[PDB]
């Protein structure tokens, strides 16, 4: 589910699937 | 930034694990 082109909500999924009980950042503007 | 890694161009599973805390 990683290697595709991921996008708006379609992202924030990956990094919350990947990331787990660590969490994430998620700056679109960065 | 990761849109243009991870949405304009296609995501990793490396890229991806840059963004945990």
């Amino acid at each position: 589910f990683v290697n595709q082109h991921l996008c708006g909500s379609h992202l924030v999924e990956a990094l919350y699937l990947v990331c787990g009980e660590r969490g994430f950042f998620y700056t679109p503007k960065a | 930034g990761i849109v243009e890694q991870c949405c304009t161009s296609i995501c990793s599973l490396y890229q991806l694990e840059n963004y945990c805390n």
